[PDB]
RNA sequence: AGGAGUGGAGCCUGCGGCUUAAUUUGACCAACACGGGAAACCUCACCCGGCCCGGACACGGACAGGAUUGACAGAUUGAUAGCUCUUUCUCGAUUCUGUGGGUGGUGGUGCAUGGCCGUUCUUAGUUGGUGGAGCGAUUUGUCUGGUUAAUUCCGAUAACGAACGAGACUCUGGCAUGCUAACUAGUUACGCGACCCCCGAGCGGUCGGCGUCCCCCAACUUCUUAGAGGGACAAGUGGCGUUCAGCCACCCGAGAUUGAGCAAUAACAGGUCUGUGAUGCCCUUAGAUGUCGGGGCUGCACGCGCGCUACACUGACUGGCUCAGCGUGUGCCUACCCUACGCCGGCAGGCGCGGGUAACCCGUUGAACCCCAUUCGUGAUGGGGAUCGGGGAUUGCAAUUAUUCCCCAUGAACGAGGAAUUCCCAGUAAGUGCGGGUCAUAAGCUUGCGUUGAUUAAGUCCCUGCCCUUUGUACACACCGCCCG
């Protein structure tokens, strides 16, 4: 159980764990209203706070899904056994959570629905929830086999500076 | 940490690059006191993601 | 000896069985690498190029060299008649 | 990239001939069992399998790199 | 079956592989990368870096 | 074969115990370390899970050169009868998550 | 052309080389005699019969057929005097066909 | 206005053409030392041979004297591939065989697409609401004028009140004897004792000078390090301007511009299916476009581009002196780092020991140009180092079409370069070295960094091009347009 890697390499390996997880989860919790994570190592314990809007579908009946997820991480990155501990979290104010708003629009569209009315519906929600402004783009095909672009915009926006 | 790499995949067009940087910071406070009360008080009262490494002796 | 074994036994063998005052048939190789040595002399070896086994007799004057120097793997080159765009003039048609 | 051009041979895997099975034990009277050729002597061999009667070659087929007598 | 399937890969551009899918061509090692320059860009936002200069 | 009959058991039994399997995409793994201990010299995990997945009984994710196979209820019934196990045993997990 | 522009909006290209129908029934090799304008053109067939050749869609402004050279021509099902161009070849392709001994050995390039 | 070059010569490298069994392929201001693309194998998409299935699943067939598996030797074979054949054991329902159905592909289509990037465009541009003006397309707002680097402000006003870009912002440089605190950073002070030379007063001691060990329970934080703060605002003065917005000079001093990052609307049939387990459709899929061995991407009568080294005396050569910075480093990928010190060798190098997770060890980075003293003498010379012979080392499984490095010998073009053309305004150009990137071995490349450090300008619309207004048009695929005999 030693020694330990250089301080320069210490941050890179943390970043790789922070990033890989964040795309692992997005391919499973897409329908559950995923919105991110926030990792924290704590004394002799890992915390992985799995942020999603509806904790219901994440939990499952008898906590099956959360049990699957913990057993995965325990084998995959070769964690010492029983150190890993998951936690869930529900976010309040869901219209500032761009990641979830975009991935909700996805399943509305892929569910089979018109584009204009769908874009309007998501727009007023993120405006209502609080926001100076907001924007939506849909680039690709529709009504033939040449591509187009469709912008739906309301309020303020910024594009330059820090 | 510097990383100086292409901004264009599949190089074409005017030749451009992109400087990325990460800045680490180190600093250390030396105490001399019993190792118990140190290891007690140290590990608690930390809100952010910031690392700490306790050493037995150095001097 | 990294399984050059296969070559060196066939050479001595074929050299032995062959009639006196006559050379053997051939042993073939895809190996273009192996030092020419005194014991190898008198044998006849075909050496793969990209498709073709160019046969060569081994001389005592070739010792030290490799096999692959005595078999070429390209046509020497001929030309040519410069083509069209072969310069800052070729262009236009309609 | 382009499609395969005609060969003038290809044959894949041999059919590993459809021999009659167990005549390796010979019965002429009971309870006697008339064994032919010796059963394989290695520790890792079980010595319940027969060795090949392959004269001018004598080879255990359970082994696959070792134990080849020839006389 | 066969008695071979492989041949020495111990150094060179074929014995290291980059993490796109086992992609190559795009020789990479830096500071413990093993990470593909096209996707490195997409992880400018993700942690490891935030662009500041 | 396709693979031995020993090495089947060692995958199907190991899956039943953790409730989940994971592996990497390679074909030059020499003995497959990182459980199944030193008796899978080839694909075998990936090749046997895929056939199992064809017939349902499991779900499969894939992300950054790593598989993740999630056992399901239907496969628990199958594996339970297939390996001649008690009519109520799940050693993978069974408790309420708080 | 000599470079220019607006010549990329549209499908570059080229002949990645390639190969090789004939003749078929009423679909054979001819040589350009003249080079009229407007669009049509002249071309004597290799058999001995003359005919007047006509351009075909696509090949319009997508392929220039300079004067003199082999070219693939369909014959009209009923018409003798006028015939219909197909499928041109390459000058290299035409000398390979000549070396094979399939078209008559009479015309030079 | 000038500075240094390119085009000329030799060499490196990319591109075209030609050759070839294959010489894989994209790209034509905004391609061409570009695809991290400096290819021994691998890579690898190409060409030629050989092997394997890693053809799920379903249904039917086969089938426990049995579906099936593997292999010695001999022959064959590049092969020690049971690949094939001879020979005859071995494995045991995992299979094989037929049909249906999948799967893989650096296969095709960037003119089916996502994403990203480049470019129009480094300029100052851009839009809706309500009202006004028009049958309407539209227009006003977005302006005659002054002013600014800037649609920046002042002002005018059938418009009024707003938004995006500009600016603001972030990083970096320049100003702290103020603040905060340091044996993984220093300085000073002695305590010193030790070494050294009288070198200076004196005698050698001491006082002074030279560095190192000794240094502390010494003192301090100027130097070094990195944090919190302050400082610059056209602030003050003199001119000029409507005296408005601003502009010029000067004091103080760091002068209102040190350099980068971020960057709008709309567009392109721009690049990329060979970054993508992003993706449509089509193709191919057992005689495979999915694996091992060998060859090729380096092949030359030629054309072009990016660069490197040179044509000497403001130099070369041989000794001597003396200064730096940004970084990086084994414990990582799968077998591998940076090196001090000792010993051996002319050199490349070998060998023995030790440290370094790194303001801790390499490294007080004891670098080059430059500086100081010999030699050569205007000579294609000792300038130049191309070509080429022989020999010695290192990396690797393998070094041939010479991987790289070293030693001796050989000693070419070239003696300042046509028509043309590129780039640059202050620690800037130019000269000069170094670190990082690719890396088993190896930069003439690219990306950063220090060191030495000029001449010329403080302008203009002449050329090339861009922004705004007015005007004309048979143009709108938009002058690379249209059209006549």
């Amino acid at each position: 159980m030693a020694v330990q890697i250089s301080k320069k390499r210490k941050f890179v390996a943390d970043g790789i764990f922070k990033a890989e997880l964040n795309e692992f989860l997005t391919r499973e919790l897409a329908e559950d209203g995923y919105s991110g994570v926030e990792v924290r190592v704590t004394p002799t314990r890992t915390e992985i706070i799995i942020l999603a809007t509806r904790t219901q579908n994440v939990l499952g009946e008898k906590g099956r899904r959360i049990r699957e997820l913990t057993a995965v991480v325990q084998k995959r990155f070769g964690f010492p056994e029983g150190s890993v501990e998951l936690y869930a979290e529900k976010v309040a104010t869901r219209g500032l959570c761009a990641i979830a708003q975009a991935e909700s629009l996805r399943y509305k569209l892929l569910g089979g629905l018109a584009v204009r009315r769908a874009c309007y519906g998501v727009l007023r929600f993120i405006m209502e929830s609080g926001a100076k402004g907001c924007e939506v783009v849909v680039s690709g095909k529709l009504r033939g086999q040449r591509a187009k672009s469709m912008k739906f915009v309301d309020g303020l926006m910024i594009h330059s500076g820090d | 940490l510097r990383i100086t790499t292409r901004k264009t995949p599949c190089g074409e067009g005017s030749k451009t690059w992109d400087r990325f940087q990460m800045r680490i910071h180190k600093r250390l406070i030396d105490l001399h006191s019993p190792s118990e009360i140190v290891k007690q008080i140290t590990s608690i009262s930390i809100e952010p993601g910031v690392e700490v490494e306790v050493t037995i002796a150095d001097a | 000896r990294r399984k050059q074994h296969s070559l060196l036994k066939r050479l001595r063998k074929a050299k032995k069985e062959a009639p006196p005052m006559e050379k053997p048939e051939v042993v073939k190789t895809h190996l273009r690498d192996m030092i020419i040595l005194p014991e190898m002399v008198g044998s006849m070896v075909g050496v793969y190029n990209g498709k073709t086994f160019n046969q060569v007799e081994i001389k005592p004057e070739m010792i030290g060299h490799y096999l692959g120097e005595f078999s070429i793997t390209y046509k020497p080159v001929k030309h040519g008649r410069p083509g069209i765009g072969a310069t800052h003039s070729s262009r236009f048609i309609p | 990239k382009k499609s395969y051009t005609t060969p003038k041979k290809n044959k894949h895997k041999r059919k590993k001939v459809k021999l009659a099975v167990l005549k390796y034990y010979k019965v002429d009277e009971n309870g006697k069992i008339s064994r032919l050729r010796r059963e394989c002597p290695s520790d890792e061999c079980g010595a319940g399998v027969f060795m090949a009667s392959h004269f001018d070659r004598h080879y255990c087929g359970k082994c696959c790199l070792t134990y080849c007598f020839n006389k | 079956q066969q008695l071979y399937w492989s041949h020495p890969r111990k150094f060179g551009q074929g014995s290291r592989s980059c993490r796109v899918c086992s992609n190559r061509h795009g020789l990479i090692r830096k500071y413990g990368l093993n990470m593909c320059r096209q996707c490195f860009r997409q992880y400018a936002k993700d942690i490891g870096f935030i662009k500041l200069d | 074969m396709l693979m031995p009959k020993k090495n089947r058991i060692a995958i199907y039994e190991l899956l039943f115990k953790e409730g989940v399997m994971v592996a990497k995409k390679d074909v030059h793994m020499p003995k497959h370390p990182e459980l199944a201990d030193k008796n899978v010299p080839n694909l075998h995990v990936m090749k046997a899970m895929q056939s199992l997945k064809s017939r349902g009984y499991v779900k499969e994710q894939f992300a950054w050169r790593h598989f993740y196979w999630y056992l399901t209820n239907e496969g628990i019934q199958y594996l339970r009868d297939y390996l001649h196990l008690p009519p109520e045993i799940v050693p993978a997990t069974l408790r309420r998550s708080r | 052309k000599g470079g220019k522009n607006r010549r990329r909006g549209k499908n570059e290209n080229e002949s990645e080389k390639r190969e090789l129908v004939f003749k078929e029934d009423g679909q054979e090799y001819a040589q350009v005699i003249k080079m009229l304008g407007n669009g049509r053109l002249e071309a004597m067939c290799f058999d001995g019969v003359k005919r007047l050749c006509h351009i075909r869609g696509k090949l319009r402004k997508k392929v220039w057929i300079n004067t003199s050279d082999i070219i693939l021509v369909g014959l009209r099902d009923y018409q003798d005097n006028k015939a219909d161009v197909i499928l041109k070849y390459n000058a290299d392709e035409a000398r390979s066909l000549k070396a094979y001994g399939e078209l008559p050995e009479h015309a030079k390039i």
